[PDB]
């Protein structure tokens, strides 16, 4: 249901409750205007499935390593290695790949059901849906889009946009990776905080 | 009367002395800090 | 280097002109008394000379025949410290004064007489609106997308 | 609850007309009139009742020890030099601690003065909540587990004034012994034995 992330405080006026992850926060009035909300609530969901599967991917990696059973670098020096191809060259797939798919996606914000149809195979197309919120191809084990499955995606999103924060922010003064920045809070921890770092 | 004081205060000569002050101090302390400063070296 | 000059760090008109003003500070420490006041300022002062003469040198400036540094421009990606960034620091900041205060005045003009709220501030309604200015690049933006930041000219008029 | 016959702070002298002996230890003393906007006495009521559990806290962790130390029950440094001494950590270290642990009180006894009753449910456990019915005056088995705080509107106003009239008196004596500890350079314990040998010359006037 829609709490507060202030007990005490009024809710907004146009934040009633119709959206998931409602919580009445908004202090500095960026959605006052309506069409803004829509455009906030589709850079929420991007920006956040971004960071999750960054996170992920980035921190799997190095405690396998730390393990033992792979020898990988970290995740700040990965893009200074050897590959079968040239960063430039897979700058460009990237660039090239990514103009067609984001294109699309713009599409359908831009006017929904515009772009459902499949272009080659004139027989697919996506059934009415919302945006953000596709299906079909993109749903394989068909799971059930209810109100508290997405409430769920919501807070592991904006808890890895804070982590990828955390992540950056951490690799610019200590410069020693994440795990092995618990790892030193762990060992003497009322003597390895922020403090001591710059101090 | 707290009104009248606080209305007194909000007229725009004594809030603009207020505010150079404020802004004067900042940029004093900021100089002491960090003195003889030709570029941006943090990065 | 770059257009013919030498960096700070190289340069013996650089390491001349120090050691000229340390020694004219110098014979006017050789004046007092060593646990004096005056005598500490001065020294405090000879310190400071040369922390900004070493720092001025492992900064990456670049320095010319009269032993001076000088700033480049251009965009050359070796000296981005000395005009882009604080420059990038300067656009934020003015742009936060002028979106408060632009946003201030369309709040105060809807009332009997808005002239009387620009010779008195009404500091309750500025302080709801001065934190704001910490994302003006986006309101500006957005604003700019949709067409509230300008008026068409048929409507401008006294 | 007006009381007009009530003794003030300057007998002869008439109270001000937004002060009627409601609130208790009210005297009629605001020569200044900072007060006079009923808007703002909730929250100089607030603030003063803040600053006197702080100065009564203060006082009663500030003498004892010392007097326990004269006596020499107890080896304790003096109070005026314990902020500069070193601890298990770093001292930086535990004002941040500090600060984050007394916020989270702060923030929820500040979502109470504007939004009276809207926080004294536990957020974990929606069972536990306090049974205190008045802004500044909480109560429940964390804050009263004896029971004192529920009586008639006799003794309730008496044990509030004794309260503030308490905590009057700390904050006073915690500026006293803190101008005490700059100016004579001793412990304030040894001031009082100085003042009771000779009472005559060992004064402010002797340094
Ligand atoms: C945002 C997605 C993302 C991106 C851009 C990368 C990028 C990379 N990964 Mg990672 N990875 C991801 C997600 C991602 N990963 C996820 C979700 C997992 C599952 C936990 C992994 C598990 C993984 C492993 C096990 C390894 C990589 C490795 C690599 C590197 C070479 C492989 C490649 O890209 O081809 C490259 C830096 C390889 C490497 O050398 O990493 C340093 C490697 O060994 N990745
Ligand atoms: C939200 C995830 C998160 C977590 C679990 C940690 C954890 C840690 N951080 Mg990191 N950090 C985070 C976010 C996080 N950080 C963010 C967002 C920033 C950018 C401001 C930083 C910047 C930072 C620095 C600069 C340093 C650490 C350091 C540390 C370690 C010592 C504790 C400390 O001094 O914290 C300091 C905390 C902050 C500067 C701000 C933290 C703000 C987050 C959002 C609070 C999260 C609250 C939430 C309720 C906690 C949930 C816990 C758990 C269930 C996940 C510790 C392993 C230190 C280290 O490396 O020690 C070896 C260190 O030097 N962190
Ligand atoms: C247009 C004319 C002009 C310009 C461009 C400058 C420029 C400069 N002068 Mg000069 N000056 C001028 C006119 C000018 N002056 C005039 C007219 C006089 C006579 C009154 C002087 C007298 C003078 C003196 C006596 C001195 C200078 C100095 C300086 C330097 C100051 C650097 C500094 O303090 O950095 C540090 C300051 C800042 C970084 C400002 C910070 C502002 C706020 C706090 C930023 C907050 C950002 C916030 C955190 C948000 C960002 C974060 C985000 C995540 C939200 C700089 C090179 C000083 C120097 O060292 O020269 C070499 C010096 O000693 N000037
Ligand atoms: C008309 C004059 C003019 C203009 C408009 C530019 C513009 C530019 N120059 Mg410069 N440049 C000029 C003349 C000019 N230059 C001349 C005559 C020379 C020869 C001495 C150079 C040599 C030069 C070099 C060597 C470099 C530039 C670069 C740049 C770019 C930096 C922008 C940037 O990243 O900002 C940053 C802004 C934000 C992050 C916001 C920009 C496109 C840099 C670049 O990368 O260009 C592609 C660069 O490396 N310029
Ligand atoms: C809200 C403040 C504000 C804003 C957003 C603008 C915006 C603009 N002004 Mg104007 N201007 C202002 C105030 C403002 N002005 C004031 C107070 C004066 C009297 C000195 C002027 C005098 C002025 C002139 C003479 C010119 C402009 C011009 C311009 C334009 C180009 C920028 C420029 O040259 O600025 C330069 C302006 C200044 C250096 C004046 C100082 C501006 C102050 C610092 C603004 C903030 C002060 C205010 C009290 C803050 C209130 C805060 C609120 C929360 C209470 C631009 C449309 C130029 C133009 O027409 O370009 C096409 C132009 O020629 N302005
Ligand atoms: C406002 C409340 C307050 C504050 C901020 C402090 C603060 C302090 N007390 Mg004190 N103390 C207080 C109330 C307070 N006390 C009260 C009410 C009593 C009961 C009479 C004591 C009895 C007491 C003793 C017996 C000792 C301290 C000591 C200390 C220090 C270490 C505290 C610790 O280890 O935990 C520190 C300067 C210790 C100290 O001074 O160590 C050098 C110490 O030995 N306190
Ligand atoms: C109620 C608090 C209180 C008490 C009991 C004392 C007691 C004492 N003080 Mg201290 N003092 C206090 C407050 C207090 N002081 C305050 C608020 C200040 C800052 C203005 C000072 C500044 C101060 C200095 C600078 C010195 C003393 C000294 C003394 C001693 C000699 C008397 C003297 O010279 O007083 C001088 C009095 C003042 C400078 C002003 C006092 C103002 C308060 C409000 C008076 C309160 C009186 C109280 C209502 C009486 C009834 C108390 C009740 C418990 C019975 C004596 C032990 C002297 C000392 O160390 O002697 C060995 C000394 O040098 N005091
Ligand atoms: C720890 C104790 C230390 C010592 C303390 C000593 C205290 C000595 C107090 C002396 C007596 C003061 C009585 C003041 C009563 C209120 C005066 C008043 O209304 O002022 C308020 C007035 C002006 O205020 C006007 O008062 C009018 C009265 O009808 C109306 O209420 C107006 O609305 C109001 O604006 O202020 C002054 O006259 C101030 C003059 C001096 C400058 C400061
Ligand atoms: C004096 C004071 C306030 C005085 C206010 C006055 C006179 C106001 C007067 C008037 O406004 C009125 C009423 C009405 C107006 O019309 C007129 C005027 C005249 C304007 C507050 C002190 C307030 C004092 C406070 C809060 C002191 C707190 C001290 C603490 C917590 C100390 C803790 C420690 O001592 C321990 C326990 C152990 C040690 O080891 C460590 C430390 C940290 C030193
Ligand atoms: C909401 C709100 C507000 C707050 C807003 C805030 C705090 C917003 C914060 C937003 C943040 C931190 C967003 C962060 C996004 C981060 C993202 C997308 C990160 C993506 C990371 C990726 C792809 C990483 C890839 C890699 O790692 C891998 C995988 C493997 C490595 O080898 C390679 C690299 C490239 C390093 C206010 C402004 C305060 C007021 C308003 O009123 C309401
Ligand atoms: C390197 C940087 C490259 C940038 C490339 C992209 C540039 C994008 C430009 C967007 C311009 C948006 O603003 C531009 O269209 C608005 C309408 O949509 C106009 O707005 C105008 O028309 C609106 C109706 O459509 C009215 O409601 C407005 O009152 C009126 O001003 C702006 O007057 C015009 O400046």
């Amino acid at each position: 249901a829609k709490g507060a992330w202030l007990p005490g405080l009024a809710s907004p006026a146009y934040l009633d409750g119709s959206l998931a992850g409602d919580n009445g926060f908004d202090p500095l009035a960026l959605a006052a205007d309506p069409e803004d909300l829509r455009w906030f609530v589709q850079a929420e969901l991007v920006n956040g499935r971004w960071a999750m599967l960054g996170v992920a991917g980035m921190l799997i990696p190095e405690v396998l390593t730390k393990g033992g059973l792979l020898n990988a670098p970290e995740w700040y020096d990965a893009g200074k290695g050897e590959y079968f191809a040239s960063s430039s060259t897979l700058f460009v797939i990237e660039f090239i790949l990514f103009h067609y798919v984001e294109i699309r996606r713009w599409q359908d914000i831009k006017n929904p059901g515009s772009v459902n149809q499949d272009p080659i195979f004139k027989s697919y197309s996506l059934p009415a849906h919302e945006c953000g919120y596709p299906g079909s191809v993109f749903n394989p084990l068909n799971f059930a889009p209810t109100l508290e499955n997405k409430e769920k995606e919501l807070a592991n999103g904006r808890l890895a946009m804070l982590a990828f924060l955390g992540f950056l922010v951490q690799h610019n003064v200590t410069g020693k990776g994440p795990f092995e920045n618990l790892q030193q809070h762990l060992a003497d921890p009322w003597h390895n905080t922020i403090i001591q770092t710059f101090s | 009367s707290m009104r009248d004081i606080k209305t007194y205060l909000s007229v725009a000569p004594v809030l603009s002395t207020l505010w150079f002050g404020a802004l004067a101090g900042l940029l004093i302390e900021i100089n002491r800090l960090f003195p003889d400063a030709l570029s941006f070296p943090f990065f | 280097d770059i257009a013919g000059l030498t960096p700070c760090k190289d340069s013996k008109a650089f390491a001349k002109r120090e050691k000229q003003s340390v020694k004219k500070l110098t014979s006017s420490l050789k004046k007092y008394a060593p646990d004096s006041a005056p005598a500490l300022a001065i020294q405090a002062t000879i310190d400071k000379t040369k922390r900004r003469f070493e720092n001025y040198g492992k900064f990456g400036l670049l320095c010319g025949s009269d032993g001076l540094p000088h700033l480049i421009v251009s965009g050359d990606q070796r000296h981005w410290g000395e005009f882009i960034t604080p420059g990038v620091l300067f656009l934020y900041i003015a742009g936060w004064i002028g979106w408060v205060g632009r946003s201030y005045l369309i709040a105060v003009s809807g009332e009997k007489k808005p002239a009387m709220r620009e010779i008195i501030i009404d500091v309750e309604l500025a302080s709801k609106i001065i934190p704001r200015g910490f994302i003006w690049p986006v309101a500006a933006y957005r604003e700019w997308i949709n067409g509230d930041l300008v008026v068409d000219d048929a409507d401008i008029g006294y | 609850a007006s009381a007009p016959d009530r003794p003030i702070w300057f007998p002869g002298s008439t109270p001000p007309p937004w002060l009627d002996g409601s609130l208790p230890g009210d005297f009629g003393f605001d020569p200044w009139g900072l007060g006079s906007d009923p808007e703002s006495l909730k929250w100089n009521v607030q603030a003063e009742l803040v600053h006197c559990r702080w100065a009564m806290l203060g006082a009663a962790g500030i003498f004892i020890p010392e007097l326990l130390t004269k006596i020499g029950i107890l080896n304790t440094p003096s109070w005026y030099t314990a902020g500069e001494q070193e601890y298990f950590t770093d001292t930086t270290t535990l004002f941040v601690v500090e600060l984050i642990l007394i916020g989270w009180a702060e923030g929820r006894r500040w979502a109470d003065i504007i939004k009276p009753g809207s926080v004294n449910t536990d957020p974990i456990f929606p069972n536990n909540k306090l049974t205190g019915t008045d802004v500044g005056y909480p109560g429940g088995l964390w804050f009263d587990p004896l029971g004192y705080g529920n009586a008639s509107p006799e003794k309730l106003k008496e044990l509030r004034t004794k309260e503030i009239k308490n905590g009057r008196l700390a904050m006073l004596a915690v500026m006293g012994a803190w101008f005490q500890a700059e100016y004579t350079g001793t412990g304030p314990i040894d001031n009082l034995f100085a003042h009771l040998a000779d009472p005559g010359h060992a004064t402010i006037f002797r340094a």
